[PDB]
């Protein structure tokens, strides 16, 4: 793909707000493309990273990663410019060998995103109850 | 040569609707599992920019609205949305055979 | 123990408006899709409308749409539908259900009333 | 929430295919809830797991975690039951500390779940392009 | 930014001769097949004539192959098209092109002029 | 130049095969520029890669390196998909120095290309007989 | 094949030039078949090299492998024989295992032929640009 | 962003020059990224580098890195290769902190560059005056 | 020559701001010639300073030295004076030798300052993307 803005719609509980992304470059050592919010100062914003790695000596099959966070901007006493509080973190990582079809592949990116809208994982991610 | 017979020229088609134009060559268009026939765009005043490479492929900059099928004789252009912006004369054009050979043209 | 309970009820004239409620206690309400239906005096069952966990997807039918309005409120745990226009069909129970962990409701949940 | 039948909707490339998932009890040495398919053989079925954990004198963050694991199977030359070809896993972890309020975990939910579905992270995901 | 400007253009009589010019920019031009593709007045585009990276190789179809000549100057970045005996078909507009990549081209990149 | 899909023609003996190659990225790790073919297993395509390294403090000279892969598969006897049974790879270095100009380079790549085409290679690649 | 003659036609960036090869003999010590310019002198002239080496206990594949060398020859005042000042150098190595076909191993040789004259391996190797 | 073939106009004491930049890929041991002119003999190009620190979360200071040179070439009577008797260079540094914004920044650069367009340096830098 | 008010107009990243520098006298001890610019508070003033290699008889390398340095203002709360939260500096150093002319000193200028006016470097120092 091409790293351009990416826009995030319907986000949030209540589903009506936006995040707009744009693109920070890759990096020569690592090989990880990363987006940044629109607006910022630099260390308070919200960052996404996604990096593929290919079959190797030492791992067999590919894999690919998303990595995601967000921190909390605190407005001290005394100062002008904020403080960090909390980060929120996600990272998610897909493993996939090297005769896989791209139906399976579709088919675990999709059944993740259908299954974090479902009530198990509403109360467990944003109430933190686990199951009973 | 492989004439190209397009489609009958015109089409009245209205803003969201789903618009489909033909192209049916004369010889097959195969050499391999490839296939070369390649779909361009005109507006009136100003050259033809390359839609859709062999047959199925979406050039860098195109809105994906766009789609392309077909096999071997019948190639098919399929716009979805069909925006005000896609009102332009359509051509295919063929690479098999050594002297190039484009179709007649669809306004719409 | 998943409980709903109605209020509202109601009786009105044609072309009038009301605004039923549903109180939800025994599960967590915000994570869950809730749903209308109501049964008429002839007893059939008729699908009134449907919303998601915080509010954005709603679905109606063709028979409901330019006329009733569904909102939750994830605080206070209640569910509300907005009867509005009455055309004389809309004579019937309108229970509460809460949706099944899925993609299009099977209802597990009812509640009594009105 | 409590253990019922997950049944997802709009999954794969033309989001026409479903699937369900049957409760398979809490596993009480971990706490990790069990989802399965509807298989009479274990080994061919596609599970989900989730769990949640509490602080501790350790860790000192609240971590949930999402795991998808589906096989792949078919039967082989002069072989009459289906053996297990291939496997595809996903493994989602999200972090989050003691102060943060509910709103800033349905963010980061639903900032992944709409990442998903990006052309971005379904080029990246489905044809196996790092973003360039 | 891949631009193609044409510059002779021309208004002759029967049977002359006129030199058509194109001047390629944005791009490494020497490493590029190029051609001439002109559009009739009633709106039919003709292809016309093809040339390799170092011009070697080069396409004519019959009704052109007697009394066209295309060249290139890749010191100057410069692509020519020598027009000769303009037997009054010859009366379109001489769009330049970038071939694709490949055997046989298809044409990506279009100049407008003449 | 710019990566875009490469179609080559008149491949073979008879010579009336073609291949088209669709572009997969530069890696930034090592600068190897990648083309492949057009189907949904990884492993099942075959892939160019080629690159160029400028001097460095260690080997003053620049360096073009390309590589082909074929994989040739076919399904066995009891499986359902197709493995991989034959590699068939290519390698091509080519070395120059800071002082030379372009027409040696044009010269010693037409000479290869050209020598690729010649009964003594087609004798001694196709049919694996030395030249005696 | 036979240690003939060769001549290499349409060659150079221009494709105007030839390069005519006369047979050299094979090395008893390695087994490679050496070609070189017509003229000459030693030291001066432009040199093909091809070898072909079978199977054995330690590589279990075949191996066909042809080195290209030209130099560039300035001549020096107060001499009359010319200095060589640079070398341009290509060495393809191609690997085919013992079950390979005619077919896989002419797809191999004609592609590279082709692959040659495509703008990127121009614009890589006699421009030395990468590709982006 | 993605590097490309920069064209710039308008360049000299007249003000006519243009300046065609290819891209020569980056550096994976430091980020820096090339771009050089399109001439023969690989030892008398002109050359531009750019290096950007990789955001990181932690990071405290960014600094951005240009460097032009532009070597002579002098064809010494007694040889065949041109030689460079002089280098031109340029090193621009740019510093910034974490929660500086892009206008402060983008008012650093055009200053700059309207300095560049102004007389006091096209007489410091063009005819070595000082300013006093 | 000798140092005047500069004012420099369209800074910014509209391209509307102005910048008005008076001159602020010669260092004796280096031969720095400073401006700034007409603000109250001179703690918060935007700075620039020059610096030529004064003209020798035996002098092998010239020397020019342009600094920017932008600082930011925070009236932190419980204070009567501002004070300096952030600079934002520029450093640019351009090297010449004695036989270099006036059209290559010029050429490097007018060349920095469209680098500058680029998108490549517009996109570096306004946005904090490195090219890759």
């Amino acid at each position: 793909a091409k790293l351009e803005t990416v826009t995030l719609g319907n986000i949030g509980k209540d589903g009506k707000q936006t995040l707009v992304l744009n693109p920070r470059g890759v990096n020569p050592t690592n090989g990880v493309a990363s987006l940044s919010q629109a607006g910022a100062v630099p260390a308070l914003e919200k960052r996404v990273t996604v990096s593929v790695s290919q079959p190797s000596r030492n791992r067999k099959n590919y894999k690919v990663q998303v990595k995601i966070q967000n921190p909390t901007a605190c407005t001290a006493n005394g100062s002008c410019d904020p403080s960090v509080t909390r980060q929120a973190y996600a990272d998610v990582t897909f493993s996939f060998t090297q005769y896989s079809t791209d139906e399976e592949r579709a088919f675990v990116r999709t059944e993740l995103a259908a299954l974090l809208a479902s009530p198990l994982l509403i109360d467990a991610i944003d109430q933190l109850n686990p199951a009973y | 040569n492989i004439v190209l017979t397009q489609s009958p020229a015109s089409l009245a088609v209205s803003l969201g609707q789903r618009a489909t134009i033909s192209c049916r060559a004369s010889e097959s268009v195969d050499n391999s599992g490839n296939n070369f026939m390649h779909w361009y765009q005109q507006k009136p005043g100003q050259p033809p920019k390359l839609l859709i490479y062999l047959a199925s492929n979406l050039e860098s900059g195109v809105p994906a609205r766009f789609s392309g099928s077909g096999s071997r004789t019948d190639f098919t252009l399929t716009i979805d949305p069909v925006e005000a912006d896609d009102f332009a004369t359509y051509y295919c054009q063929q690479n098999n055979e050594v002297p190039l050979t484009f179709g007649a043209g669809t306004k719409l | 123990e998943v409980q709903l309970v109605e209020s509202g009820g109601g009786l009105v004239k044609s072309g009038g408006s009301l605004k039923l409620s549903c109180a939800a206690s025994g599960f967590t309400f915000s994570s869950y899709a809730m749903s209308w239906v109501r049964q008429t005096p002839e007893k059939r069952l008729e699908w009134v409308a449907t919303i998601s966990d915080g509010g954005r997807y709603i679905y109606y039918p063709d028979n409901v749409e330019g006329r009733f309005t569904i909102s939750r409120d994830n605080a206070k745990n209640n569910l509300y539908l907005q009867m509005s226009h009455l055309k004389s069909e809309d004579t019937a129970i309108y229970h509460c259900a809460r949706d099944s962990s899925g993609y299009l409701p099977y209802f597990s949940y009812w509640g009594q009333g009105t």
